[PDB]
């Protein structure tokens, strides 16, 4: 297990993982809060 | 040297400038230019 | 391979695709591949303009993806 | 008002573009029936449309004779006539984001300089150390500065290599 | 082989094959829904059969007709 | 040592023939041709292409560029570790001993080598070009 | 053996390949590398060639005039110039067909011509000329002037005649010289024209040279002039009811300030040019006399330069010790000139849509259009030029000990941080001026116009209002009549100046939209980007962490090896031939936004271009692909009309666009195999082996590719657009 | 380079010099005037059939074969100018010589426009 989060923590899997959480955000945000063109 | 100007080209100037330039006098230029390129030293 | 692909699309949509009225067939086309396509202007004029409308007024409608795409890819 | 731009609640275009918008998506409800999921689907549309060229308008959006909301960039101008919404509110929200992820960015980045073999914790990042750094850029506008009244964020020009002339 | 059977399932679930299969000329094959976020749901054409989504052209709805498959259980 | 003269009654390897040999430069211009000495025959690989079967002892093959014959040089001097050398022949028949020139190959030290082309100076220590402007002298070599 | 060929390059002359022809064409005007050259001979041989080209530039004028005249429709066109079209010359094509030969027959003729888009005649018709006898005489005289400049060459190169160095290095005299007599006696010169000839003719009065120097150009004479009261020169001005070339509405002002343009001609008043000239004429007159000569009374440059240095240290040594960089390097000079000339040359195009100085030239639209983008374009590769010889200045001509603390020399002290700072602005200008573009077309896609983000100009909309501009409502200077300034000037061009600014049937301020606001900043960003690229490779030009003796290496080399990973286009020359791409696509989004804001004003639709610019797809399908639908049908298979030649050049200029991409895509090695091969058949060809090449074929040079490539990538961009351009604005 | 049974087929090896080009001997004119008609007679063709005026009654072999007459004088010019910018020097077979080239192409120029004559009488 040592090694095996060491391989979840390469370059290559972390971004894959930031990016899916703030892709994810984004999309419920909208999901949520849709057409948000302005802040009023 | 008819009309007003002088110098205005005859109608058959085109039927000749234009073959001559283009054709005949390109011919000369390639060739004589083809010569000295080539020519040794 | 691309020329091979247009090649196919405007024979195909020229010669055989279409609907079969009665006493006759009408092409996609119009049947216009054999005398458009002897020159270069004919497949840009009749084929690469004249195709291209659908992808470039796809916008706004279910085919508005492609539309992006094609632009995406350019 | 502003540029000849027409409040989009005052915008007769504005008002048309949600008419025939609707009506574009009242056609493509009829040809389905009234409980089909296509229909809920259809029907939500029509909502979500209606509410959105509804809040657009109640934001006071001016927006041209397109009928197309329309941003005002001037400070002076969005906020003497309270269109701060638009670009100049979102524009710090922006920079305190951007800031935030470069300020953590070069604490981690200076934290692995140093430690063993910094280049290994580049491409396997210290997921521990990077998530313990994350929240540090919260407040990096203050840290940010206090490292200027300090001479730390920047380089001395004797350390750093230049390219011949 | 996960690709073949994401393609048969997606054909199972998001998809029109039965509608397709009662009416194959009139009903375009659609196997691809969009979920209904950022407006993107416009891509999620009437390809008729009380189906609103991505028209197919992958050729498997006809495969499937060919192989016999007459519902989305096979 | 003293620079080997050419035997051009060399036995030459055994190949049949290949459309990428010497051309009109090797007799309106010059060729090369490189020697060596086998102690078994085996095939190799030609530097113009194909393979070849070098006879035991003497060898001579003929090439129109110079890196040709240095390249199977270091094919023998690999592969079969041998020591060729090549010379070039002008079309006049003037043969010149190319290879090694000096009996030592060139990586070897040897005292009896001048230092030619040696700028004793660090590359970054050359003038501007504006100094040896209209002089048609080149700043490294100046 | 060696050849004869390249005289000036013995080593090209001794090189056994072919190479010695094609880079004897290209080393040719570069005589500072000429074998056994000297800086006196060098400037001697530079000012002869100048004369040569004025030869040119005076010769390839009469040719235009005399074509205009033989075959020409002028006296038509001056009769009725909004219907009848400026015809160039005949089309004498031995190989046309017979509806080729009735298609092209147009603007009145008897055989297939050529209709002009250059704007020739409207400008001639302004300054005076209203027969083809003007043409012809105007034609010969240029001719003589040209045989003049082209004896003077020869003149200039013969001893005795040969200037010293030392006279090509009088600064001083040369700038008063040019500044009082090129600028100035040549500014007085042409209000001479205008008030003795251009305007007397736009009045209906033949003043030739039959009857000059017996007709007043103003009743009163010069008694005004005399007296002091100019002003008599500026009463009774042509009324509105005016009419070009008549004495209708004819008024006797010869020198005014009305603004504006003539109702009729829609151009820019012949008297408001006349006191423009002549105004501008003893400014420069007045600045001739400023620097020193040979008397006394005047300004050492040396001194003013070296006298500048800031207080603080701030610019080190300041601009002490840059008069003899500047007068002694012909790269620095030819830098700042191209970089003068380029931006003038813009000027020209943005000042003369918006205010067109030549009569019924806002009517021809397709003129319009073709000289914007002539102008712009032609300004593009001179800037290019600018930076380019800057870079070579850097190497050839660049002392770093006697410039030591200059401005100049710590400049490449911050190298980095200007090289660096043009790569912010560029990177924001461009992931923000294309996401707004993509995110509108996304909002296209989806039907949701409303939410696509559109910014409003308001920045450039106050520099309007400041102008006049009303629609806008800010009330700002001259929108507030009520101001100082438009107070001041009520009482001169401000009552016209408005008139015209808010008139929306003409180009003087258009207005703006959020369409203009994203093309605008894209503008920007080729504007930086371009610069980023020349910028790097002028400071980069003798230096580099990769190649720190770029110097050692020239200016043009191919590459310094496959060593330190890859030093492919690493030469100052790479960052010229790199630019030149980001330049055609800088002018390319400029001279796309003048063509559609225009052709929707001129077609009435200026809700298309307020619309479908905001989004990218409206650009392509509203735009490029609409109006190519009447080139592309120049010739069907049904027939052909007179917009055959241009659909023929747009595919032409496709093909050779297409021609260049290879020895671009492609580089020096399958091609010098594959001629290996080729030499090998030939010579073993039978019949064939008999002739044989006097030169070695060897594959097209790394960097030769690179110049090649760029010339047919640079040909197809100009003649694919001038077909649209001149075929899509013509055929409505 | 590599004899195959092609480029050694005595036969071909043999119809290649009797060519008159390989057939070294005839004086270069003679050898010009030979290859001249050779490559002037068929030259006509081309032009004849497909030509502008192809479709022409009468004058669509007159103008053929003035069109021919054109190339071939073109010819002329290339042979010519050839041997200046090969034989500055003049460098076995005369015909690789100054003379001989100036001979051959003379001989060519009168050969093929005989040609060119011979192929309108056989119309
Ligand atoms: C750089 C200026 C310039 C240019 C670009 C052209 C271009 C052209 N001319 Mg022209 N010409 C010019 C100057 C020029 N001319 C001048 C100064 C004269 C007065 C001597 C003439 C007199 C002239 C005649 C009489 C004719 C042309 C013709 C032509 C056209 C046939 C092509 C050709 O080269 O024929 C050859 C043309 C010449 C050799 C004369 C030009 C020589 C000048 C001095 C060189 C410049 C062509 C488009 C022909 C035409 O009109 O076709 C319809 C034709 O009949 N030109
Ligand atoms: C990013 C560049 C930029 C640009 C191009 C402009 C441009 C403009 N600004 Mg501005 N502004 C900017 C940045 C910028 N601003 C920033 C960063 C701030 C925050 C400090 C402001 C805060 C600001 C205010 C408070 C106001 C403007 C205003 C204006 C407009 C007229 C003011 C002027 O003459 O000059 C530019 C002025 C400034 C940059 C700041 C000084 C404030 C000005 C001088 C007071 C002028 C008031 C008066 C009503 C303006 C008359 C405009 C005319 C049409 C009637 C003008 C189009 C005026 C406006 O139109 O709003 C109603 C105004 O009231 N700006
Ligand atoms: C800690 C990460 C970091 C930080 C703080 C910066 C900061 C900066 N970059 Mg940079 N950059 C980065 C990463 C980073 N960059 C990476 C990974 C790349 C490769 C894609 C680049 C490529 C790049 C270029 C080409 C340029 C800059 C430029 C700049 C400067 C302009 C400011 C700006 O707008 O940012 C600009 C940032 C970008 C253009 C792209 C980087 C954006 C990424 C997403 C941020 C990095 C996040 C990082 C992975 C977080 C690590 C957390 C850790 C726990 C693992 C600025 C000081 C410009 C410059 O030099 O100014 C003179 C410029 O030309 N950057
Ligand atoms: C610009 C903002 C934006 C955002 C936030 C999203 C977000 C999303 N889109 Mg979308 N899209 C956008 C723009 C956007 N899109 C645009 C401009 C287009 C037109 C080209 C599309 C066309 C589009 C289509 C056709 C689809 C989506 C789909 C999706 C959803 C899943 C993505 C996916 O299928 O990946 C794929 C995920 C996997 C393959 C699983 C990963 C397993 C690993 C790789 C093995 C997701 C919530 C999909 C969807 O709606 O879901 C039903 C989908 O069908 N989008
Ligand atoms: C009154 C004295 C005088 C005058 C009139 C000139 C004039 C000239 N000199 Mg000169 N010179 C002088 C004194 C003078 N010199 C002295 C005393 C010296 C000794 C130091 C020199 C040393 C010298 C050198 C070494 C050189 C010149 C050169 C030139 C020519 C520049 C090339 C050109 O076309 O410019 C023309 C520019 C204008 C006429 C005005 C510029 C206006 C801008 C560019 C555009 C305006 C366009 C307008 C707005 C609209 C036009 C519309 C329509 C007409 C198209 C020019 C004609 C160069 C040369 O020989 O070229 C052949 C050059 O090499 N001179
Ligand atoms: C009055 C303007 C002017 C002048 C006097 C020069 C003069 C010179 N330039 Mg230059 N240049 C200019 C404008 C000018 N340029 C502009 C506007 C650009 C931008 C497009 C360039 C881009 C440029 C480059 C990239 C290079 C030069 C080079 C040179 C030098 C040798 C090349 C040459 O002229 O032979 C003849 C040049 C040609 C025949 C061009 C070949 C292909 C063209 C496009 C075909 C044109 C045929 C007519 C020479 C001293 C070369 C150099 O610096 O020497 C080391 C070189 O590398 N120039
Ligand atoms: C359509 C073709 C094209 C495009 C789009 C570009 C674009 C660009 N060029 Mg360029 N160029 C081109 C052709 C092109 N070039 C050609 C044919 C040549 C001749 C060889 C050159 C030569 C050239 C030179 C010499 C230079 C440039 C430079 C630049 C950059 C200028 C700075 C900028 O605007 O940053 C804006 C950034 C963007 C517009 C990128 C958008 C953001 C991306 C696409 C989103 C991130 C990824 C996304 C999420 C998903 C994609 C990846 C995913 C699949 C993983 C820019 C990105 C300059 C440069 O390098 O900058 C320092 C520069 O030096 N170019
Ligand atoms: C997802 C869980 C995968 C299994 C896991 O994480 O531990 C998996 C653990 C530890 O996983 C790895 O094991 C290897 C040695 O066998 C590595 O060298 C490391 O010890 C360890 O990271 O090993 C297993 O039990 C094998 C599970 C296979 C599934
Ligand atoms: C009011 C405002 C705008 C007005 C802009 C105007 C008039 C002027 C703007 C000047 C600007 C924007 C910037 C000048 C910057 C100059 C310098 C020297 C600053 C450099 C910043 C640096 C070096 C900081 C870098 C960072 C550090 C060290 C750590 C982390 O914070 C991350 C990072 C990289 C940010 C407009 C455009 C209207 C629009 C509306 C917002
Ligand atoms: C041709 C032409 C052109 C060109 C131009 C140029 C470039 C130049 C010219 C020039 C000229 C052709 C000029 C004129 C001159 C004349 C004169 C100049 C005369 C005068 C007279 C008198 C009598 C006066 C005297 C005096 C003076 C001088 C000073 C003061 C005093 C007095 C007044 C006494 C163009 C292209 C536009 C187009 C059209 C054609
Ligand atoms: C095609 C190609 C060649 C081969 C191209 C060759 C050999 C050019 C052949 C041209 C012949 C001679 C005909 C050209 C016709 C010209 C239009 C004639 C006039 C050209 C000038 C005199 C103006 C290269 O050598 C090369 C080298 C490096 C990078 C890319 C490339 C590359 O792409
Ligand atoms: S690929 Fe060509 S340009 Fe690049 S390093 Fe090698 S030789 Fe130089
Ligand atoms: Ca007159």
């Amino acid at each position: 297990m040592k090694n095996f989060t060491t391989y979840l923590s390469t370059a290559p899997v972390v971004a894959l993982a930031w990016f899916t959480v703030t892709a994810a955000l984004l999309i419920e945000i909208n999901r949520f809060f849709p057409d948000p063109l302005v802040f009023s | 040297a008819a009309g007003s100007y002088p110098f205005v080209p005859p109608s058959w100037a085109p039927s000749v400038f234009v073959p001559l330039t283009g054709l005949v006098l390109p011919a000369i230029a390639m060739a004589t230019l083809f010569v000295y390129i080539e020519k040794d030293n | 391979l691309s020329i091979a692909i247009f090649h196919f699309s405007w024979k195909m949509q020229s010669d055989v695709w279409g609907t079969v009225t009665a006493s006759g067939v009408s092409h996609i086309t119009g049947g216009n591949f054999a005398q458009s396509a002897n020159t270069i202007n004919g497949w840009l004029r009749d084929f690469l303009w004249a195709q291209s409308s659908q992808v470039i007024q796809s916008y706004g409608s279910a085919l508005s993806a492609y539309g992006l795409m094609f632009l995406g890819a350019h | 008002d502003i540029a000849g731009l027409t409040p989009c609640s005052e915008s007769a275009a504005y008002a048309k573009r949600l008419k025939n918008e609707v009506k574009g998506l009242n056609k493509r409800l009829k040809n389905y029936e009234a409980d089909s999921a296509p229909a809920i689907a259809l029907k939500a549309t029509i909502e979500r449309t209606q509410n959105r060229f509804a809040n657009y308008a109640k934001a006071g959006l001016l927006c041209g004779a397109d009928g197309l909301p329309h941003l005002i960039s001037d400070p002076g101008l969005a906020l003497k006539y309270g269109h701060a919404g638009e670009v100049f509110i979102p524009t710090f929200g922006f920079l305190y984001v951007a800031g935030w992820i470069g300020y953590v960015g070069r604490l981690y980045l200076n934290m692995v300089k140093g430690e063993a073999k910094p280049t290994e914790k580049e491409i396997i990042i210290d997921v521990p150390a990077a998530l313990r750094l994350t929240w540090q850029g919260a407040t990096w506008p203050v840290q940010v500065v206090a490292e200027l009244r300090a001479n730390t964020l920047t380089e001395k020009a004797e350390n750093i290599t230049i390219s011949p002339r | 082989f996960i690709w073949l059977s994401g393609m048969y399932f997606h054909g199972a679930r998001f998809s029109n094959y039965e509608a397709w299969l009662s009416d194959p000329v009139h009903i375009k094959p659609s196997a691809q829904v969009v979920w209904p976020v950022v407006g993107q749901e416009i891509l999620n054409g009437d390809v008729g059969g009380g189906f609103q989504g991505i028209q197919i052209t992958s050729g498997f709805f006809q495969l499937w007709r060919a192989s016999g498959i007459t519902s989305e259980l096979q | 040592w003293t620079e080997p003269t050419l035997n051009p009654d060399t036995p030459s390897p055994i190949f049949g023939g290949s459309t990428g040999g010497l051309l009109r430069k090797a007799q309106v211009e010059e060729f090369y041709v490189i020697t060596w000495e086998s102690n078994k025959e085996q095939i190799f690989e030609m530097p113009t292409g194909g393979a070849a079967i070098m006879r035991k002892g003497p060898n001579l093959l003929k090439f129109a560029r110079k890196e040709q014959c240095l390249a199977l040089t270091t094919q023998l001097r690999t592969k079969f570790k041998f020591t060729p050398c090549f010379y070039r022949v002008y079309p006049s028949g003037e043969v010149q001993y190319l290879h090694p020139k000096d009996g030592v190959y060139p990586e070897k030290v040897n005292a009896g080598r001048p230092g030619v082309n040696q700028n004793f100076r660090r590359i970054g220590e050359n003038v501007n070009p504006i100094k040896v402007k209209f002089t048609g002298n080149g700043t490294m070599d100046i | 053996a060696t050849k004869l060929f390249p005289k000036f390059s013995q080593g090209l002359a001794q090189d056994p390949t072919t190479r010695r022809i094609w880079f004897g064409l290209a080393v040719a005007h570069d005589f500072e590398s000429h074998d056994g050259m000297t800086e006196e001979n060098l400037y001697q041989k530079i000012f002869a060639s100048h004369f040569g080209q004025l030869a040119i530039i005076f010769l390839w004028t009469s040719g235009n005039l005399f074509h205009v005249a033989w075959q020409g429709n002028f006296e038509q066109w001056g009769a009725d110039p909004i219907h009848v079209r400026p015809i160039a010359h005949a089309i004498w094509d031995p190989h046309f067909g017979q509806p080729a030969v009735e298609a092209f027959t147009r603007g009145g003729a008897s055989g297939p011509v050529n209709i002009s888009t250059s704007g020739v005649y409207q400008w001639w018709y302004t300054i005076g000329m209203r027969t083809n006898q003007d043409l012809y005489v105007g034609s010969v005289f240029l001719a003589l002037v040209s045989a003049i400049f082209l004896f003077a060459s020869w003149l200039h190169l013969q001893p005795s005649f040969t200037p010293s160095l030392s006279w090509f290095k009088d600064a001083e005299s040369r700038l008063n010289h040019h500044l009082s007599g090129l600028f100035g006696v040549s500014s007085l010169a042409w209000t001479g024209h205008l008030v003795h000839v251009a305007i007397p003719e736009s009045r209906g009065k033949h003043v030739g040279w039959d009857n000059f120097l017996t007709q007043l150009p103003h009743p009163q004479g010069l008694t005004p002039f005399w007296t002091g009261n100019w002003a008599a020169y500026a009463q009774n001005p042509d009324s509105a009811s005016h009419v070009f070339g008549t004495s209708d509405g004819a008024g006797e002002a010869i020198l005014t300030f009305l603004g504006g343009f003539h109702p009729q001609t829609q151009s820019l008043w012949l008297t408001d040019m006349a006191h423009h000239h002549l105004a501008i004429a003893v400014i420069f007159i007045v600045a001739g006399h400023m620097y020193r000569t040979n008397f006394g009374i005047g300004h050492r440059m040396s001194a003013i330069l070296d006298a500048h240095v800031a207080p603080s240290g701030r610019l080190g040594a300041g601009h002490k010790g840059l008069f003899e960089t500047v007068n002694n390097s012909l790269h620095f000079q030819l830098g700042l000139a191209l970089a003068s000339v380029g931006t003038i040359c813009s000027l020209v195009a943005q000042h003369m849509y918006s205010l067109p100085p030549y009569a019924f030239l806002a009517n021809d639209f397709t003129t319009q259009a073709s000289l914007y983008t002539h102008h712009q374009y032609i300004a593009g590769f001179i800037m290019c030029g600018a930076f380019a010889h800057g870079a070579i200045f850097w190497i050839r001509d660049y002392d770093p000990e006697q410039n030591k603390g200059n401005v100049l020399a710590r400049m490449l002290d911050h190298k980095e941080a200007i090289i660096s700072h043009l790569s912010w602005v560029s990177l924001f200008l461009g992931f923000h001026t294309l996401g707004l573009y993509v995110h509108n077309d996304v909002m296209q896609a989806f039907g949701t116009p409303e939410k696509q983000i559109l910014i409003e100009p308001v920045f450039a909309q106050w520099i309007q209002a400041a102008h006049g501009k009303a629609f806008y409502g800010f009330d700002l200077l001259l929108s507030s009549s009520s101001s100082s300034a438009a107070s001041a000037s009520q009482t001169l061009w401000l009552p016209g100046w408005l008139d015209a600014i808010n008139n929306n049937q003409n180009s003087l301020f258009l207005t703006i939209g959020p369409g203009d606001f994203l093309v605008h900043h894209a503008i920007a960003l080729g504007l930086h980007t371009t610069t980023l690229i020349l910028v790097k490779g002028a400071l980069d030009a003798r230096g580099s962490k990769l190649m720190p003796d770029k110097k050692d290496f020239g200016y043009s080399f191919p590459c310094d090896g496959p060593g330190r990973g890859g030093t492919c286009d690493i030469s100052a020359y790479d960052a010229f031939y790199l630019a030149v791409f980001w330049m055609l696509n800088t002018i390319g989004w400029v001279t796309f936004y003048f063509h559609w804001k225009h052709l929707t004003l001129w077609q009435g639709n200026v809700s298309q271009f307020d619309e479908s610019s905001t989004y990218l797809m409206g650009w392509l399908r509203d735009y490029l692909w609409l109006n190519s639908s009447q080139l592309i049908n120049g010739y069907n298979p049904f027939g052909m009309n007179s917009l055959s030649v241009w659909a023929w050049i747009f595919l032409f200029g496709h093909l050779v666009y297409a021609t260049g991409f290879m020895f671009l895509i492609s580089w020096r090695g399958y091609w010098q195999e594959l001629i290996e091969t080729l030499v090998w058949a030939h010579e073993k060809t039978p019949l064939a082996n008999l002739v044989y090449w006097k030169d070695k074929p060897v594959a097209l040079s790394i960097v030769q590719a690179r110049l090649v490539g760029l010339t047919h990538f640079s040909v197809g961009y100009v003649f694919t657009y001038a077909a649209f351009l001149i075929a899509s604005t013509s055929g409505k | 380079m590599l004899e195959t049974p092609v480029t050694s087929t005595p036969e071909v090896a043999s119809y290649l010099s009797n060519l008159p080009a390989y057939r070294t001997g005839v004086a270069p004119l003679l050898r010009g005037v030979e290859i001249g008609r050779a490559h002037g007679f068929f030259l006509p063709g081309p032009f004849i059939k497909l030509g502008p005026l192809r479709n022409v009654e009468g004058a669509a072999e007159i103008a053929g074969c003035l069109s021919a007459a054109g190339l071939v004088i073109i010819l002329a010019a290339a042979l010519s100018i050839y041997g200046s910018a090969m034989f500055q020097g003049e460098p076995r077979d005369p015909l690789q010589s100054a003379e001989g080239w100036n001979e051959f192409t003379s001989g060519f120029t009168v050969g093929a426009l005989s040609g060119v004559a011979w192929a309108f009488a056989c119309t």
